[PDB]
DNA sequence: TCTAAGAACTCTGATGTCAGTAGATTACACT
DNA sequence: GTGTAATCTACTGACATCAGAGTTCTTAGA
């Protein structure tokens, strides 16, 4: 879908006694399992998407709340941005003592009708301003067949969810270890898009993944002017781009309200509240003073307009890969100018890959800002794993240095090592081999941090402190090696120290 | 009540009604405070959270059982500190206590 | 299509579970 | 500067390293002070960072009451800077260790992350580090092999992770540390993939224009038997023009105190350029794109033009 | 009178548990109740009206001030305040007692909300309130002086405002110089180089496009500054120079724009204190004329009559710069005295064009008695020959009297007013054509 | 969408009947003209349905016959007088009592369906074959309150 | 016998960017 | 004039990014 359309989704579950209280085990419970999967993805989006909407709702309760078609269902909440309120209401519900909680206020095991269930949650969607890219329902019920023992009750839920699906809201599923079976194909078999235990699906909403998702979007678009005339636009994607915490928002203490950091310039002398217009730039040199204007301190570094020249060709061995400069972005066609510039691209990128050549750039991102200079390596993609594209096809822009980027480093002369020497390293490095994935690691700080948030933003009982994967494992790296660091201590040096 | 005015108190935590122990305090005209500065006489808590385990590990403030100022306030009178009123205690108030309290 | 997309947070690529280093 | 340090293979094996950094995205030393417009002095202004709440100019002391707050969803919730650092992932040390080894395969091209590049050697009048890290790195020159390796400049500062890169030169051996992504620093995006071409298409005749163009503007020529090409544009060893316009604008002011500003001196375009015997080669190869490729529209914007003389 | 039952329940929508539903309702019940008292005209329920919307514990600026927090309410806050802005023209002076709230309110609003399609109509009400109460007894008690202060220093940190929320910001500083000049006697010089460093800084610009709304927010206010507190080049010619090359700037249509705003403004700049550009008018003449009889041609009506009335305005002035002067200028008369006068003696167009044209030569006897009095009868005779045929197209109705006539009299008045002796032979006719004016 | 819509439906009813969920599902994200021309579609068909009550309540229908907007009351009444004869008294009471609000209303045009809507009340709630329910019995009442 | 000049890293604040929303301005048009 | 289009130009949320300022460490150091 578009940009700007959130992500939706309402969460919908079976309050019958006959599933709420029971168990086959004592070690789960249907119900307290749905409220934990509930607070769980919710907690989920709360660090990563807080622009996506959650609702969640209780249907065959016995005391009601909805805006119309009322019988036997209770909208606990509304549609609306997550935060932490909302997983506290969850939280007073959970539990053995929770399963009590429940009862004293909304009333459990009552009749109840899918096709007025599926009514409530449209009018939800409907009531609601926002854009929204992907509309999802998620039943919580075990009751394989939703007592359609009157096959004319069973027959307007069935149209009714026809009605979501033929309006455009999707809907799914997850069973819930029913004792002694579930099966889809009695029912249930037409209202989602051969026997089963449990969802292997429902694992995945414990997850309890974090990071922030931001979805596509330019960084910028420009035009590769080949010459003084030839044009075309291409996009400019940020495929790898370091995360940072939040920016922190400065509060006052005495009612934690925010607060304007409402910064002015004043004259050290007198009362001036000095204007921008009131007051130039400056530098020292050669014991004089030399005095620029607001607007020429960034008139110098202007050269050229946002674009992209063309300065020719290289081969791919002589951009080397010990000079880097800052992280490598995209390039991808847009047709939303220069139309038809796509069928040119596509050439250069099929064709550069048979010369086993890069395209030189100069490259402005603004206005304002001088040009780098930039090498269009060109790509190619691997689809192979069932179309998981791990690789876009495009351009990399590569950057490189200038000389004055490229520091000094001390002098240093030898060649020491023998063929032994060499020989006992061959075999420590071949038995300490693995398999680096760009995925395999997680920032500890980062990952640290929303822990310790999440504590203060619930009123937990401890943070989490769940410990990272960048330590080395060091008792594994002194078995799997083995003692073979005497190698180094007896072949190779002293034993001085 | 006119006692509680110029003393200034943190309800932390509660869990009795938190938003109403503030609002108990408000006709007795406690001063109310939602985050304990150095200006603070002291910090009321029902339970603990992360941010009563900081204030164990930054010993700077005194910290108080939830029933203590329940009993002022059925008083009708400001009771000062018998021991077990505190469930912790600040550098300050442990130095002046060293010598009036048995250690 | 669903193989690759996860359904926690639609449309974007399921994140696996952080591995390390296992020889 | 100097960084001393112990590159540590396993827990009991470390030897002598102290790294330098070897590029750096290069900034000017000396800021642009801040100065009074008539009396041309750096301190007859103060910056007042004063503060409000909404509530008709009620100004705080942030000495005493204020404190930063993160955002949690739909709300805020209040830290303490003071307490931050309670609960804070802090290093257990200054350190350097690897992680283990895997192929050149495993480390594509783009992915590279980093602020900076090491170059990582071994310590000064070691020669017991000589030995073994020498060892070390002629190790990693025949395998295709590299490391992977947590660092850490020094206390406080974030934990690190990545690629420890070597390479040869017949003075010393290199091997390069450069910084690789977290998993939450990686984006993944389908881009519609482009070998679909059916609504896009590379014609034979387009085809067989640009099979002439990448040959015709190359930089590279092959005036050599040493199998090195010319190295025509050689734009690592250019010194960056943002600081030759820098210091050419601070002569000029120097030299001519109340004057306007004088264009880019035209050899730093000639120099900037790619010009000579590239674009009389270009210029026809050039000329079949013009026609066998569409060029449609895209708009222009104005600047002080918008109101200027003539 | 339905205005009570609704004012009522918008108390209630402020006091309702869905606050983000609720205030669809309060929009449109304020959308409805504005409707219900600018429909009305009965001088008494007109009355109860005014104060039922000014309620003190109830009505409208009290639903504002109390809702002032939430975020959810401000569509509310932009219609009451659109609403506002129509009932205080609805009334004009009416709104005396009043007053003084409503600029409590505009303030309030303007500093407490962060959305700029707020901060506008709290601007725009404070345009409207200053600009009527102008000549009032409540004029001290507004606080006059206290509330340049407090707009003044926003512009200390003016880069973080909005591009449309400091057009507002100017035509208001600008305008506080007008109605009040007694509280600002000592502030009106930092105002001056605010206005200018600031004009500077958004034309000069070498590194960004101009933009027009901040642009035209200086231009409008600074008309209303040169009305009190003058800058003509008898004094502080330095100041008055850069004042009037930015007038050229704006003017000139260096390259054409695709809306009027900043010409606009500057004509009217121009228009009202080209008595203050004396000397450089004469300057900069042909391009002046050049120019501002290149905008009679234009297409849009209200940038035509500023326009038309920026001409009138400078040949005036021009005028008098040589009704006092030397021969030097007969260079500068030959210019005038040929060039309007063959487009006159030639033109096709339109009759605004030609009549601010007769218009020009009837000023300039005044002018050119001083070289020759033998050219001031001749410049009268022929002009009355010319209306002895102008009324004598024989009843040609609906397209000769248009414009035309009342432009002959004007200028043959000017003509008549410069001549020391009278030709009484033509006294007849020059009655007869005034007779055919009435 | 909507707009296309009105313009085929508002000279042949028929194919509304495919797309009236949309309708109803849409009926809530427009504001100004485009809700006007989406309830008219309801118009054009709201002898049609069943549970159009709910349906109808299920949008905050109540307050959407509030708004000052004199086409938009005309045919929110409209719908009113079609929907009539289907009603329980349960529903009409309810329904009933912003009707009756309508007295005051300056538009005569719009006062007159609403005086169609009260004349029709009158003279089937009259006298049904049981007196004894306050919902069919305040309906009589207040109809003729107001036709006074 | 030690006191600043030179690094280094993180963090904060402004400027510019993109996508999407919607208002007011400006053309277009009436026999 | 009066009224209905079509469409330019704004503002905002959000994301990257240079610069600028706060902070700990080496050498040269009375």
């Amino acid at each position: 879908y578009k940009y700007s359309g959130r992500d939706s989704l309402i969460f919908l579950v079976d309050a019958s006694k006959a599933m709420f209280e029971s168990q086959s085990e004592d070690e789960l419970t249907p119900f307290d399992m749905s409220i934990q999967c509930i607070q769980s993805v919710y907690i989920s989006k709360i660090i990563s998407s807080d622009r996506d909407l959650l609702a969640v709702v209780f249907y065959g309760t016995e005391k009601d709340k909805n805006s119309v078609n009322f019988k036997n269902i209770y909208v606990l909440q509304e549609l609306d941005n997550p935060g932490a309120k909302r997983i506290l209401e969850l939280d007073q519900f959970k539990g053995q003592q929770g399963q009590k909680r429940f009862q004293d206020m909304m009333g459990h095991g009552s009749d109840y009708s899918l096709s007025e269930v599926l009514w409530v949650c449209a009018n939800l969607f409907s009531d609601v301003q926002f854009k929204m890219s992907h509309k999802r329902i998620m039943l919580f019920t075990n009751e394989d067949n939703p007592h359609g023992n009157d096959s004319a009750k069973a027959s307007r839920a069935r149209t009714k969810a026809g009605d979501l699906r033929d309006t455009g809201i999707f809907l799914d599923l997850m069973h819930l270890k029913k004792p002694g079976g579930f099966d889809i194909s009695l029912f249930y078999r037409d209202i989602i898009s051969v026997h089963f235990e449990e969802s292997s699906k429902l694992e995945d909403l414990l997850r309890k993944v974090r990071a922030k998702e931001t979805r596509k979007r330019a960084l910028s678009r420009l035009k590769l002017k080949l010459n003084k005339d030839i044009v075309i636009s291409v996009g400019i994607y940020n495929l790898v781009q370091k995360a940072l915490k939040p920016p922190p928002i400065k509060l006052y203490r005495e009612t934690n309200e925010p607060v304007k950091t409402k910064t002015r310039t004043f004259n050290t002398s007198t009362g001036g509240l000095l204007l921008p217009s009131d007051t130039k730039r400056s530098q020292i040199y050669g014991s004089r003073q030399i005095i620029l204007e607001k607007e020429e301190t960034e008139e110098l570094k202007r050269f050229d307009d946002p674009g992209l020249m063309l300065m020719g060709f290289k081969p791919l061995v002589l951009l080397k890969k010990h000079h880097y400069l800052r992280p490598s972005l995209f390039v991808y066609p847009e047709e939303s100018l220069v139309i038809g510039s796509s069928t040119l691209f596509s050439a250069l990128l099929i064709k550069c890959l048979e010369k086993e050549v890069a395209a030189l750039c100069r490259y402005t991102p603004r206005r304002n800002i001088p040009p780098y200079f930039v090498a269009l390596v060109p790509q190619e993609e691997e689809l192979d794993d069932q179309k998981i594209q791990v690789t876009p096809p495009g351009f990399q822009l590569v950057f490189l240095p200038f000389a004055d980027d490229k520091r000094k480093m001390p002098f240093t002369e030898k060649i020491m090592a023998t063929p032994e020497q060499v020989g006992k390293m061959k075999a420590i490095v071949e038995k300490l081999r693995f398999t680096y994935r760009s995925d395999s690691f997680e920032n500890p700080v980062l990952q640290q941090h929303f822990r310790n948030l999440e504590a203060l933003a619930l009123d937990l009982m401890e943070p989490e402190q769940a410990v990272d994967l960048t330590l080395p494992k060091v008792e594994a790296m002194n078995k799997r090696l083995g003692s073979l660091v005497d190698e180094f201590k007896e072949l190779v040096y002293p034993p001085d120290y | 009540s006119n006692i509680f005015e110029d003393v200034e108190f943190c309800v932390m935590s509660g869990t009795q009604p938190k938003p109403d122990l503030e609002n108990r305090i408000a006709e007795f005209g406690g001063y109310i405070v939602q985050n304990p500065g150095p200006d603070t006489y002291c910090v009321i808590a029902g339970s603990e959270n992360i941010r009563v385990k900081n204030i164990i590990l930054s010993n700077k403030h005194d910290v108080v059982k939830p029933a203590w100022l329940l009993e002022c306030f059925k008083t009708k009178s400001f009771v000062p500190w018998q021991p077990r009123f505190m469930i912790h205690m600040c550098p300050s108030t442990k130095e002046h206590f060293a010598r009036e309290y048995d250690c | 299509r669903c193989p690759g997309e996860s359904l926690i947070n639609p449309g974007f690529k399921s994140k696996k579970p952080a591995g390390g280093v296992d020889f | 500067i100097h960084w001393p340090c112990r590159l540590t293979i396993g827990s009991n094996l470390s030897i002598r390293i102290a790294a330098y950094k070897s590029i750096l995205q290069e900034r000017v030393k000396k800021t642009w002070t801040v100065v009074d417009a008539k009396t041309l002095k750096k301190e007859d202004i103060q910056k007042e960072t004063v503060y409000c709440l909404n509530d008709d100019d009620e100004t705080e002391v942030l000495k005493e009451d204020i404190i930063q707050g993160f955002r949690y969803g739909s709300d805020i919730v209040p830290f303490s800077k003071v307490d931050e650092e309670q609960m804070k992932y802090k290093s257990e040390g200054k350190c350097f260790s690897v992680l283990g080894f895997c192929k050149s395969s495993q480390v594509q091209r783009r992915f590279f992350m980093g602020n900076q590049v090491l170059k990582v050697f071994a310590a000064r009048d070691d020669e017991a580090a000589a030995v073994a890290l020498s060892s070390l790195i002629h190790a990693l020159d025949d395998l295709d092999m590299v490391a992977i390796v947590r660092y850490a400049y020094d206390k406080r500062a974030n934990p690190q992770v990545g690629v420890a890169f070597p390479h040869i030169k017949h003075n010393y051996e290199c091997l390069v540390y450069v910084q690789l992504p977290f998993m939450e620093d990686l984006r993944q995006y389908m881009f519609s993939s482009l070998k679909n071409s059916k609504k896009y298409a590379p014609t034979e005749a387009q085809l067989n224009a640009v099979d002439a163009l990448i040959d015709s503007m190359s930089l590279a020529k092959k005036d050599e038997k040493t199998d090195t090409l010319e190295d025509l544009f050689p734009t690592t060893k250019i010194p960056n023009p943002r600081f030759q316009r820098l210091f050419q604008c601070l002569l000029h002011r120097a030299l001519h105190p109340r004057e306007p500003l004088p264009p880019i001196q035209q050899h730093i375009w000639n120099m900037l350029n790619p010009p000579a015997e590239v674009t009389t080669k270009s210029q026809i190869p050039l000329s079949k794109i013009k026609t066998l490729f569409p060029l449609i529209e895209a708009k222009k914007k104005d600047q002080v033009t918008a109101q200027e003389i003539f | 009178a339905g205005v009570r039952c609704s004012l009522l329940r918008l108390q209630e929508t402020l006091s309702a548990a869905d606050r983000c539903g609720a205030a669809l309702a309060g929009h449109q019940l304020i959308r409805g109740l504005g409707q219900e008292c600018v429909l009305s005209s009965s001088p008494a329920v007109l009355a109860l009206q005014t104060s039922l919307v000014f309620s003190r514990d109830f009505g409208l600026l009290v639903f504002v001030r109390k809702s002032l927090n939430s975020i959810e309410f401000r569509e509310c806050r932009e219609e009451i305040l659109k609403f506002l802005c129509i009932f205080l023209e609805k009334m004009g002076q009416k709104i005396a007692p009043y007053s003084v709230e409503i600029k409590n309110t505009c303030t309030s609003v303007y500093t407490k909300d962060r959305a700029a399609k707020c901060k506008i109509p709290a601007l725009d009400l404070l345009i409207k309130l200053l600009q009527t109460f102008r000549s009032s007894r409540l004029m001290d008690e507004f606080k006059i002086g206290e509330l340049f202060s407090k707009f003044y220093g926003e512009l200390a940190l003016k880069k973080k405002i909005p591009d449309t929320v400091l057009e507002k910001v100017y035509e208001l500083l600008g305008l506080l110089g007008e109605v009040h000049p007694s509280e600002m006697i000592n502030n009106a010089e930092n105002l001056f180089r605010a206005f200018l460093g600031e004009l500077k800084t958004q034309m000069t610009s070498a590194v960004r496009e101009p933009k027009l709304p901040v642009l035209a927010g200086c231009l409008k206010g600074l008309s209303s500054l040169l009305c009190n507190f003058t800058k003509s080049m008898e004094e502080d010619p330095q100041t008055s120079r850069e004042i009037f090359n930015f007038v050229l700037k704006a003017i000139r249509p260096q390259i054409d724009l695709k809306r009027y705003a900043v010409p606009s403004a500057g004509l009217r700049l121009f228009a009202l204190h080209a008595s203050q550009f004396s000397t450089c008018l004469l300057d900069n003449y042909v391009s002046l004329f050049e120019v501002l009889l290149k905008w009679c041609a234009h297409t849009n009506v209200e940038l035509k009559k500023a326009a038309l009335s920026a001409l009138e305005s400078f040949l005036k002035q021009v005028s008098n710069m040589v009704a006092k002067n030397a021969e030097m200028h007969k260079n500068k008369l030959q210019y005038f005295m040929e060039q309007f006068y063959g487009i006159i003696r030639n033109v096709d167009s339109n009759n605004k064009e030609l009549s601010i044209a007769i218009r020009g030569y009837g000023l300039f006897a005044g002018p050119c008695k001083v070289i020759n009095a033998k050219d001031v009868d001749f410049m009268y005779v022929e002009l009355i020959q010319r209306c002895k045929q102008m009324f004598l197209t024989q009843t040609d109705t609906g397209d000769d009297r248009v414009y035309q006539m009342p432009s002959f009299l004007q200028s043959v008045a000017s003509v008549l007013l410069y001549l020391d002796t009278v030709p009484e032979v033509y006294t007849p006719v020059l009655e007869h054509l005034v007779v055919m004016q009435i | 969408f909507i707009v296309c819509l009105n313009k085929v439906t508002k000279s042949f009813p028929p194919l509304a009947d495919r797309f009236m969920n949309a309708v109803f599902f849409l009926l809530p994200k427009f504001h100004g003209v485009l809700k006007t021309l989406c309830l008219e579609v309801v118009l054009c068909r709201v002898e049609g349905m069943t549970e159009l009550y709910f349906q109808l309540k299920s949008k905050d229908f109540v307050q959407v016959m509030r708004h000052r907007d004199d086409e938009r009351q005309k045919v929110c009444l409209d719908i009113i007088y079609k929907m009539m004869p289907k009603l329980k008294p349960v529903e009409l009471r309810e329904l009933l009592n912003p009707v009756v609000e309508f007295v005051s209303h300056p538009s005569t045009t719009c006062r007159e369906q609403m005086y169609n809507i009260l004349m029709w009340i009158h003279d089937n709630y009259r006298d049904p074959e049981s007196e004894t329910d306050n919902d069919s019995q305040e309906i009589f009442k207040l109809a003729k309150d107001v036709l006074i």
